[PDB]
């Protein structure tokens, strides 16, 4: 139920978080 | 004819180091890049 672009071209980096979605479920 | 223009790749460089008191052997992370074109 919870849902600009995937790619940005001027220094806009989204970083991957350390704790993934799987082990939070663990 | 339709030409998609993309700025060619960029990304920061992460440097992983231990203590310089411990060692000088270091490792490099290239972030958000599939390392098919590493050298430049």
């Amino acid at each position: 139920k919870v849902t600009i672009c995937a790619q940005k071209f001027n220094g806009l980096t989204v970083l991957p978080p350390l704790l993934t979605d799987e082990m939070i479920a663990q | 004819e339709i030409l998609d223009i993309t700025p060619c790749s960029f990304g920061g460089v992460s440097v992983i180091t231990p203590g310089t008191n411990t060692s000088n052997q270091v490792a490099v992370l290239y972030q958000d890049v599939n390392c098919t074109e590493v050298p430049v």
